[PDB]
RNA sequence: CGUGCCUACCAUGGUGACCACGGGUGACGGGGAAUCAGGGUUCGAUUCCGGAGAGGGAGCCUGAGAAACGGCUACCACAUCCAAGGAAGGCAGCAGGCGCGCAAAUUACCCACUCCCGACCCGGGGAGGUAGUGACGAAAAAUAACAAUACAGGACUCUUUCGAGGCCCUGUAAUUGGAAUGAGUCCACUUUAAAUCCUUUAACGAGGAUCCAUUGGAGGGCAAGUCUGGUGCCAGCAGCCGCGGUAAUUCCAGCUCCAAUAGCGUAUAUUAAAGUUGCUGCAGUUAAAAAGCUCGUAGUUGGAUCUUGGGAGCGGCCCCUUGCC
């Protein structure tokens, strides 16, 4: 090919957008943004498909450019501005407010938390550096660059970030015994306590997690988002602690009805 | 006296790949001379032009004279005697007509009663001999 | 390019031997008993039975404590219970292999209709299920080879239809002649 | 005689509208036209008939239920602004009055041939 | 080599016979029904030695 | 940017019987498809990922991004208009045409869905979507039945019955109804951008001229004719075996049957059948096959032997060896 692509096929769309076969040939390709396309979620899919706010796609383009939808406190003019894990979606004229977390199966869900939690947002530290004249800098997976954060922030930590002023408040570090949530891989949407991490010099460390009722998984560092401080979640979480049940437990739940 | 060690997969594959050639079906499937020697170019049917009407002998336990058409091929350019099936149809074939032809039962062999004719006439001037036989349309 | 769907399942198997005297007699007496159309909708039942037998042997292959064996075994048993081939009893996998052919034909639409009356001779039941004269709950049925689910099994009652609903569909001819 | 029920009822004050899934029942007559459905829904919601829109219908194989999507609008400005113009076209508010091809494209190629004033001349008349 | 004169000799010399009227054979389901009823339900009085499906 | 990517100097190296190098491919590669014990074998032009090329082949400006071709420059091969002085061309984009063949659809409608681009809620999109052709293939499925009355070709429970028939199968070109209901003929809704198609509903719409199921076959394999008339090793049939030379169970016709059924015959590539390519799983005295014999490297295979009984505790842990520091 010649330069960057500019489309995306409906079949080539990722699985968790819950898109259909017979509908159309083209998937919405999300805009270039602060989240990768394998992990993102388009606004046209969010308003159109799941919430059933708008039947057609064009109605979403009408309402967003009539300024009803804001992301992280401010209005995004785009119809396909990409979202990400742990982002604030607020809606102004109708009293409604949304949070993006993961279902136990691996999908985005609806979580109608209040304006008190609209104020507060979590985020993961990507890396840390120093710039001009000896000042520090922290980089977020949400592509926030913030200077003078703290001296006591490790690379793989979690910062609670404010969307009013954009300045940090009340960080939390990475330690054995913290409650984390999985954002990637085959076990996404799993919430559990970090048990034991193994460090390899081969650039990819592993982490074992346990949760309530003792089931244990394992994953890699970039798939990990620290959510709590010693089995205490900072943010309310949908469907219990979001534990994956079993195939048999899902069947028995739907038989219990 | 086979070979059965764990590290002998190369010897087994090379010996089987050598000994696969002596089968006649495989060697005429994947040796080029079977494709580029016969007519039809490996296809089902071919068109041609009637060159002449030829009667040929039959074999010895059953003696008759079979009725065939010599054909210049449109596609390749090789001359072919082709058998004309039913009671009539020698009257239905005239000189210099577009004739569609096919094989009989296997392309490497003729039929039993016929010496060297390998080919069967299906249509003449885009009309089948079946339709020409049981009252259907015309030439 | 275009994207609508491309998927194609043949619920249909040509048997291998073409001309078997015993096979022809068995399928002919099967046709004559359960009143079918042609042997393609006989071979439908054979293909469904073969699919269920392959699933059953793949389940009997694995170990008893295996979660896939437990889940798919209970699921196949629930499907067969909802159809009405099995009892609510023998939930082993080997009884599924103990099943014969005729059970699916016995649990078709028109055969259960003929057992439940209002039918009068299977070949006339063919007409009664084609011409809109036999129903199921609130969605009126046209199709003969229907799988009567055991939990419904009873609601065969048909409104706005010539022997039960009312109307002059072709007796209008006779009574205009009697005018 | 005919019965209209609403199954699923969305409130959308982003658009100032209310959406519903409409089941029209039929033990009797054929599929009801656009007029009487609109009047029966406008009476059972007690609003004006010229502002409620409804579209899309199947039929469940012998009498049965026909399922539709119904927009209920408060204001006529919101009706004119939030609707597609083809659903305006049933009530006649929007028209283009000559929907032919080769017109737009032959104007494009004649404007691509020449330039400026005579371009405006040929492309406008 | 041999003479190409005789062609369609037998089919020409064959005397024609008028294709007399047949009743319409019942089709599909009704055909299979009389296939069943012709041999499975009233041939059990006959004995199992001889066979007579056409003669 | 890293590099024999290129220059200069210096060293003489690198690969290969574990298949190098070189030819062939009717070879674009995968995700996949067909084929059913298991193991495989044969395709993958093609809707998704990725690569390549816009007649061959070379060069280049702009631009973040091209060796772009619905951008440019020259040559070669075509080819248009020429007032002969010169101009423009690139459908392996969408329809459509010529040629080639065994082999393939309408110069349609629309941005309403899907998404994409631009300054931008509005523009535009043969990308797409809808209709028309469409027996590539698939699914579901009537084709005139259906219960009847009557005649019985007569079977069956059984009574001397030479029949009670509260069961029956079937032929009734026999009658009667349900005159069931459909295909077509058309109003009106809906469907849709605009229609169409399906569903719904009104009015028609069946008594054998009906509103008509064919395709093959009837010696064996192989289900089904030792029926009839012609034909006389002629014609012809037959995938093989074979038939035909005056009685043809096989040709040609008619009649009766047989098989599948809105799909059957044919030709061809190919898979199973084929344990007739065999690793599971073949042969090698005589049928095809053990080299004339022996040494011999690469390959392949390679004797035995080095950590054990127990203990605690019910009904997995430690040691008397059981992770060292
Ligand atoms: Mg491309
Ligand atoms: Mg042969
Ligand atoms: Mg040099
Ligand atoms: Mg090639
Ligand atoms: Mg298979
Ligand atoms: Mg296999
Ligand atoms: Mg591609
Ligand atoms: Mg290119
Ligand atoms: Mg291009
Ligand atoms: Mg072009
Ligand atoms: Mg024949
Ligand atoms: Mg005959
Ligand atoms: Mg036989
Ligand atoms: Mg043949
Ligand atoms: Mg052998
Ligand atoms: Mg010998
Ligand atoms: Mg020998
Ligand atoms: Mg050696
Ligand atoms: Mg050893």
């Amino acid at each position: 090919a010649r330069g960057p692509k500019k489309h995306l096929k409906r079949v080539a769309a990722p699985k968790h957008w819950m898109l259909d076969k017979l509908t159309g040939v083209f998937a919405p390709r999300p805009s270039t943004g602060p989240h990768k396309l394998r992990e993102c979620l388009p606004l046209i899919v969010f308003l159109r498909n799941r919430l059933k706010y708008a039947l057609t796609g064009d109605e979403v383009k009408k309402i967003c450019m009539q300024r009803f939808i804001k992301i992280d406190g401010k209005v995004r003019v785009d119809v396909t501005y990409p979202a990400g894990f742990m982002d604030v979606i607020s809606i102004e004229k109708t009293g409604e407010h949304f949070r993006l977390v993961y279902d136990t199966k691996g999908r985005f869900a609806v979580h109608r938390i209040t304006v008190e939690e609209a104020k507060y947002k979590l985020c993961k530290v990507r890396k840390i550096t120093v710039g001009v004249k000896g000042i520090p800098h922290l980089v977020t997976h949400d592509a926030r660059t913030i200077r003078y954060p703290d001296p006591v922030i490790k690379v793989n930590d979690t910062v609670q970030i404010d969307l009013g002023t954009g300045k940090i408040i009340n960080f939390i570090k990475f330690d054995t015994g913290n409650l984390c949530m999985v954002i990637g891989g085959a076990n996404l949407g799993r919430v559990g306590v970090i048990t034991n991490r193994e460090r390899h010099p081969g650039s990819f460390d592993v982490v074992h997690v346990k949760d309530a009722n003792g089931n244990s998984f394992a994953t890699r560092l970039s798939n990990i988002f620290v959510i709590g401080n010693g089995n205490k979640p900072w943010i309310s979480l949908p469907r219990g602690k979001g534990i994956r049940l079993t195939v048999a437990e899902e069947r028995d739940k739907r038989l219990a009805t | 006296g086979k070979c059965r060690g764990l590290r002998t997969a190369r010897k087994l594959r090379s010996h089987r790949r050598d000994q696969k050639w002596h089968d006649k079906q495989y060697k005429k499937a994947h040796l080029g001379t079977a494709l580029k020697a016969n007519p039809f170019g490996g296809a089902s049917h071919a068109k041609g032009i009637v060159l002449e009407k030829v009667g040929v002998e039959a074999k010895q336990p059953n003696s008759a004279i079979r009725k065939c058409v010599r054909v210049q091929l449109i596609k390749n350019g090789k001359k072919i005697t082709a058998f004309v099936p039913n009671d009539g149809c020698l009257n239905f074939i005239e000189e210099n007509d577009e004739v569609l032809v096919a094989g009989f039962g296997r392309k490497g062999h003729a039929v039993g009663d016929i010496p060297g004719v390998r080919f069967k006439v299906v249509k003449v001037a885009n009309v089948s001999l079946l339709a020409l036989y049981k009252g259907k349309k015309e030439r | 390019p275009v994207a609508r769907s491309w998927v194609c399942r043949k619920t249909y198997v040509t048997p291998r031997r073409p001309f078997e005297k015993s096979r022809l007699d068995q399928e002919l007496k099967l046709i004559g008993e359960y009143g079918l159309r042609n042997k393609r909708e006989v071979w439908r039942v054979k293909f469904t039975l073969a699919k269920i037998r392959k699933a059953a042997r793949e389940l009997l292959t694995l170990d008893e404590k295996d979660p896939r064996r437990l889940f798919e075994g209970n699921a196949l048993l629930r499907r067969l219970v909802r159809i009405g081939v099995l009892d609510e009893g023998k939930m082993k996998l080997d009884y599924i292999l103990g099943l014969k052919i005729e059970d699916f034909l016995e649990r078709r639409l028109q055969t259960q209709v003929f057992k439940l009356g209002l039918a009068k001779s299977i070949h006339h039941a063919r007409v009664l299920i084609r011409q809109r004269h036999i129903r199921v709950r609130k969605q009126v049925v046209n199709i003969p080879s229907f799988i009567v689910r055991l939990d419904s099994q009873k609601h065969i009652d048909f409104s706005l239809r010539s022997p039960y609903g009312g109307g002059r569909p072709g007796r209008v001819k006779r009574k205009n002649a009697k005018k | 005689t005919v019965t209209i029920r609403t199954r699923k009822f969305m409130t959308n004050r982003l658009l100032q509208r209310k959406q519903m899934v409409i089941d029209v029942l039929h033990p009797g007559k054929a599929t009801v036209p656009k007029t009487e459905i609109r009047e029966k829904l406008a009476k059972m919601y007690k609003t004006t008939p010229d502002v409620i829109f409804v579209f899309g219908f199947r039929t469940h194989f012998g009498g049965g239920k026909t399922t539709g999507f119904g927009m209920i609008y408060d204001s006529l400005d919101y009706a004119k602004k939030n609707e597609p113009k083809h659903r305006l076209a049933r009530h006649g508010l929007y028209e283009k009055k000559k929907t032919s091809r080769k017109q737009r494209k032959e104007r494009k190629n004649r404007m691509k041939k020449v330039r400026g004033t005579a371009k405006a001349n040929v492309g406008a008349g | 080599h041999g003479s190409l004169a005789r062609a369609g000799k037998v089919r020409g010399q064959t005397p024609k016979v008028a294709k007399q009227e047949k009743k319409k054979k019942k089709t599909g389901r009704a055909k299979r029904r009389m296939q069943y009823n012709r041999r499975f339900v009233n041939v059990v009085p006959t004995f199992g030695k001889k066979k007579g499906p056409n003669a």
